[PDB]
């Protein structure tokens, strides 16, 4: 059918800089395309229709152009309050619409480095049945930092999730949770769990480690 | 009273072959699209460059009813962006088609206990069609470097190639009926409306 | 100064059906069409169907097409949206929108607050809180809500005394179909037998309310 | 086996200049390459043979080059009389011989901008039962000049065909009649029969257009 | 000064078999190989056959071998060219060329100039003319020749009275298997109702002679 | 008296699917390679790194003993620089790895009248695997553009096959048993020796 | 009287296979080709680099006859820019060969009805033959990375394939006599002529 | 398994250059490659252990580099006692040890135009039932010199074996002789047997033909 | 200061077994393990076998596994090496080498001068020796030693007399299983008819002598 690109996936910016967000499309459109925003837990809200035309009510920084399959919504003169998630979405396709997969920007800051640490089940969850580990790391900028879960020093994958905070209004940095977890049976027949962590920040890969029943 | 006759066309007892793909004029009438919204029997209605819904309050100069008939499994290539059989050598669409497409099988109607083979298509062709290009040619294609002079065989193929349509085909085999809506709006008055 | 209000959502069984109504003010509702939107726990958009101003002219998706339905009363200003034969797909935020007509290409205007609708084949279940205590420059405690249903749940620390450096972590259902939360607070090392740290959690829906201290790991 | 190809298929040069041309072979022979001249109409006629020799009685202009696969025929200073057909044709397979597709001379004079012109069919063919259109072009240059059929703006092909003329002795410039044809059932089933032109002298493409029965 | 003459070509219908004559003239014709070279209408050169010159070795292409015949007498300086069985494919202009024998390698020295042959199953048939006029700088009119068989037919205008501006196409060979042709003539748009135009033409074949009035559409 | 327990690894009564391989730490004992010495069942035996000859004069950190069962064609494919099946989906090796690989059948024990499908591999994975990267995930497969929504279908398959094993299977096809002992030593006080 | 033997090499009983493409060598006798004037049995009579007809009248230095026997199919490969088995493995022409190809079917003679299996030919080998090469070793081909040691199997395949000829057998797959006689003329007295 | 190229097949040096050689692997090994030295005829010797350690009584001449795959061995000063051949053998694979195709040093001289002979099979050997041509190549540098069998003007392969004699002491020319070999039945058949030489110091092929017994 | 000494090398149809020796002096052979190693002719390095230095652990080639055995006794200080079921590929030149355990990976510190094995299901056979004389700025004979078996075989020129100038060509074993060698020797010209040259080769294990004179080809 049709399918929309937008890049980048996700930037960092800084007040008063000049922000250019493209969008793709698989074909060619001559102007349905639109632009949306939409904060974090916000309901979403419209910038840009028809890719060339202001919004009633949308400050004049925001400006839309290209035509075909590339398009591209520019910031003159970045605000506090314009770091949203911004949608791009086609229109050629009435009966199928589709939307990009958003750009989220962030406020361009230093960069800090993650605090790590290391928490193992509690018994209680031991009596339950099943185990699980939390591999924290918070205050850390930006947000693409690499978690990895090693059991006994082997890499495990999939079996863990993350929870990502949104970023924070008092330092702009971010809170991320790695919970692995499995069942008893396969708690005790391992005995190292480690959590490793790659970072922009960290010259080197940070991990916590631990063994079973040790504290 | 001065009403389009789309019923004609959806009503159209007999229907040609898709290379064959047959064309309506529409202009002069006043626009009834209320048949399409009453009838839910439409196995596909998919429009591109205008909603279906505020269409009935918008004018053009001209429209044009493309029918024919494909397979079930044909009737996602009806599209723009499309490739296959039908999408090149048999049916084409522009990059800024503007109308709607409706699709319906008609295996009730279109197949047969000894199987239905009055419809074709077009299976080779040295280049893609056009955009709305009609090709009819008889002319026998060559596969190889041996000329074909007039005669098929060895690399020597006849270009038409006929539908097995019984009832007992599958759902992506039996026959269906397609129509193609194109709405064109020019700098002329438009004689058509709601 | 337009106005949109979803309700009726909730949280139902597969394969049932639900009822969601969306309420328009401050504009004509029967003089433009109407779009339904569902948006999927950290996803994007998703197009459902749309209904004419006049409500005879109804399309929907083709990922629900013949399983929903989209009708309209002008005269209440009410847009109603069936939805029989749920699926577990079908959990997400769903909002209303208006037609807006100002081009032959349907663009969307205005937005409602939006409603949420879950579908899952589970029961209510009382949440499990468990402790997470630093060990041996400062540390951080936490607690785990773990295995409940259905959303959400609400977590204080010292009985919302303890404010600063907390961090709710946002939850997620696990492939049991329950819900799964941490809660964090990050204090100096120095303080850690002294005062004592309790995360009060309460859960309305199946109406528990359980405060579990946190003490450092000892052995 | 092995096949001859001839560069250009058509060049439009003026008397004085310098032409050259190129023909190529599937596989390698020496010097067993001949090229020959044939008028519109009149017999073939033989200008160089074995690809490095002047006939006797053929003009010092004309000068043959190249062996193995590539050879050129170079005509130093064009000629009014000159303004032929060219053949180029392979000797390396005794009973296989094979000759090029030709190379046809025009003379390169300006643009002429065609005359388009469109004829429905005679009621007198109505009554015997086909039905043919006739698009002309004329007095037009080069003969490069693309003519499509349209049936009620519908882009037809294959069922119609296209005689040119000569180049004109007085002008040198070429005429084109294409005749659209169908049996009287196809052809109420239409209303408008329209012949877009495309041409290098047209700025935009020209079409001429009717109704059914409406002159 | 060589002179060659082609003759015997005509019309026949498939499967049969047809004899051609060239005679040599000014040179020795028992001297020299013999090639046959086909031409058909709008295409370039396509080789046949070759004879040696004392007539003792045969050679055809392999898209007639077995099926054409070359045969020369020296006593009569003329070459004899057989052909049965011919199909369709052996409609062309056919020209003889005499060897050269100055190199191991086959040349073409001299052609004649040749001699049509047709082949096609169908009977000779009156043509049919129409009239080509214009409408409302100049005009132009014509007459289409259409439905006539075989090859040629002769066409004027005003009895050859109007000779400047006068075109006429090439015939082409419909599917049907008869020809086409048309010829047209640009004239001011001024006098399009005064002067009257005729396209008068000739088939002798066919033994018919037509003088078609053309006249302005008029409604 | 401190010796470790490679016997309970060899002499395991069960074992493991490739997907997911079974892994053993060994650490603070003593280090008898003489089973090994003694042991002439070896279908296999391997080693990359360091001589198997002079390893019991030899201390290391840790040792780690990974034990999984595959067929006798998969055998070639469990070393580094290794490509297929087992090397990217089920279990992988560094381009560095220092240590010893064993298989042997076990036709005998691990396959049945009725065909052994107990074992089991991945198939498909739309990474090639990290080097001693072990993944059990039950996700469905994306095969196609089309989102598999959990459901099995069209482009959406399980992630593991099971095996046929079975006791007329080829030798290739028949089942064994393979153990990759590895020895890792670090800036840290070796707790194993010979 | 001083005639040469042409007639032993048309007319000879038996024939070679084709890797072993079997040659004879003519000179110092009267070039008489009248014999191949007067035989119309050929199936295919081709020449390059000059005429077969004025050849009588023209003199050389030598004469080389090849003769094999190959299949119908692959009569077209005996010519040069030729690609096939019988292009590359088994015989070949330079890019100047002077002279003329003649083959005729000998399907009469070389079949028999249990199969005539006498006449082989070449299918692998690491490189293309140079021109007018003649290879006959016996070396086992290396198809895989383990080398073959003179003993055939996996990845060890004979050079030599037998033909299947029988009377039943397709015209492609009949078997075809085919001879190559060349002419060559260097800065030396010509000692054949007409 | 583990497959070792070392490179060049053969090097032509001087005393006193700088040689190098190297040696590649299928895959990486950190440093597990070895240097050996072996004189023809003489039994293998040990130069470089680890491709980084020098062995006890080598000459300091002899150095080693790299790791991985790619592996190099350098000479700072040649001599003329280090004329052998090289082996570069890896250690990774304990078990399935492999070892390189070796590397032949010869000494850097001027080109020697080979001495090319022909001698037919004696009557004594007719007598036997076979019959065996020799084409001897002597005095000639580099070794690369083709040798071609010629039966009656065809090219024969693979009916034959060459022979090498190792680099000269007093000149440090190769020789080289070729049998060609047949049956009685076979060695009639044909006429003429040539040996057609290629070698770098022939400005043009040199071929050695005969005419079966003519002497 | 290492020395080793390889026996037991020898000649013996395919299937049968071979015991070789190798001889350990000036090191402790039982502190060390050792290793086989074999080059075929005209080959390079080939890996085998390998047994530790107390002789408990055995490794082998796969392409001799389970074929061959390798053993020690460190009390004499020997080395033993047991071929069982050889096949032809197992003609090459055996050396014994010492382990030397430096490192973890098993390098080559020193080797003996080695001993030949060769496997062949034929019988000693006399050889023959052809002259190769010249013809018709300098010449060169030569005689072939063809068909004999197994190696080696003595070739001199005038009895040793004729040094200068010869070359003795490598043996290589002929499909049929033999060996054949040739000798040459370039003289001048103008000495071919007064000296006469004579081969004269000796055949030790088939106790053979023969002196073949070479004269110049005469017609
Ligand atoms: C077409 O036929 C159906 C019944 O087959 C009918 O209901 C419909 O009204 C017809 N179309 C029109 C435009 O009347
Ligand atoms: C494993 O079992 C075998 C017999 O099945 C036995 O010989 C061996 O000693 C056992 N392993 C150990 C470490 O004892
Ligand atoms: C070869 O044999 C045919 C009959 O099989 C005969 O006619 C011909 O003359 C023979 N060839 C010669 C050169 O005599």
């Amino acid at each position: 059918d049709i399918q929309m690109t937008q890049s980048p996936s996700s930037l960092s910016a800084s007040v008063g800089d000049r922000v250019t967000i493209t969008c793709r499309a698989s074909q060619s459109i001559s102007s349905y395309l639109n632009w949306y925003q939409q904060k974090p837990g916000k309901a979403p809200k419209l910038l840009i229709y028809a890719a060339s035309s202001l919004q009633s009510g949308v400050p004049s920084r925001f400006s839309g152009s290209g035509s075909g399959t590339d398009f591209t919504l520019t910031i003159s003169s970045l605000q506090p309050e314009d770091f949203a998630t911004y949608y791009c979405q086609q229109s050629y396709s009435t009966l199928a619409l589709t939307f990009g997969g958003g750009t989220k920007v962030e406020i361009k800051r230093t960069v800090a480095a993650p605090s790590v640490f290391i928490f193992p089940p509690s018994d209680e969850q031991l009596k339950s049945g099943t185990a699980s580990v939390v591999c924290l790391l918070n205050n850390f900028y930006p947000r693409e930092a690499k978690v990895q879960w090693k059991v006994d020093n082997a890499l495990q994958s999939g079996n863990s999730q993350e929870s990502v905070t949104e970023q924070d209004s008092k330092d702009s940095t971010y809170s991320l949770s790695s919970t692995l977890t499995l069942s008893k049976a396969d708690y005790e027949k391992h005995k190292v769990y480690a959590c490793e962590v790659t970072h922009q920040g960290l010259s080197s890969p940070v991990t916590k480690s631990f063994n079973r029943g040790e504290c | 009273t001065n009403l389009c006759p789309f019923g004609e066309v959806f009503n159209a007892t007999r229907f040609a072959s898709v290379y064959a793909w047959n064309r309506k004029r529409i202009s002069n009438c006043v626009a009834d699209y209320s048949v399409l919204y009453n009838s839910a029997s439409f196995s596909t209605f998919k429009c591109y460059g205008v909603s279906p819904t505020k269409l009935n309050d918008l004018c053009f100069t001209n429209v044009y009813a493309d029918s024919f008939v494909i397979r079930g499994d044909e009737v996602r290539q009806i599209a723009p962006g499309q490739t296959g059989k039908i999408a090149d050598y048999n049916y084409k669409l522009p990059d800024d088609f503007t109308g709607c497409v409706i699709a319906w099988n008609s295996n009730n109607l279109d197949s047969k206990v000894g199987g239905n083979y009055n419809y074709l298509y077009r299976l080779f062709r040295k280049s893609n069609l056009k955009p709305f290009e009609r090709d009819i040619s008889t002319e026998i294609y060559q596969a190889g470097s041996t000329p074909c002079n007039g005669v098929e065989g060895f690399n020597c193929y006849f270009p038409l190639q006929s539908y097995g349509f019984q009832p007992t085909n599958g759902v992506g085999y039996q026959p269906y009926r397609v129509v193609v809506l194109s709405f064109e709006l020019l700098h002329a008055p438009a004689t058509v409306c709601g | 100064e337009v106005q949109l209000v979803e309700s009726g959502g909730g949280v139902v069984q597969p394969g049932r059906s639900l009822r969601l109504s969306c309420a328009a003010s401050a504009f004509t509702f029967s003089s433009y069409d109407m779009h339904w939107v569902r948006q999927a726990p950290g996803k994007g958009l998703e197009w459902v169907a749309v209904i004419s101003y006049d409500g005879s002219n109804k399309y929907y998706a083709d990922s629900v097409k013949g399983r929903f339905t989209i009708s309209r009363d002008n005269s209440k200003n009410t847009l109603y949206l069936q939805m029989n034969s749920l699926r577990a797909e079908d959990t997400a935020v769903y909002y209303c929108a208006k037609d807006g007509g100002k081009l032959w290409v349907y663009y969307f205007d205005y937005w409602g607050q939006g409603t949420l609708v879950t579908v899952s084949s589970a029961s209510t279940k009382g949440p499990s809180v468990f402790p997470l205590a630093p060990s041996s420059g400062t540390a951080a405690l936490g607690c785990l809500v773990k295995d409940y249903f259905p959303e959400p749940v609400t977590v204080s620390w010292n009985s919302g005394a303890l404010t600063s450096g907390v961090h709710t972590f946002p939850a997620v259902l696990q492939s049991s179909g329950l819900y799964s939360l941490s809660s964090v607070v990050t204090v100096p090392s120095s303080s850690l037998g002294t005062q004592t740290y309790i995360c009060n959690v309460n859960h309305k829906p199946s109406n528990t309310k359980v405060d579990k201290r946190v003490e450092p790991k000892s052995c």
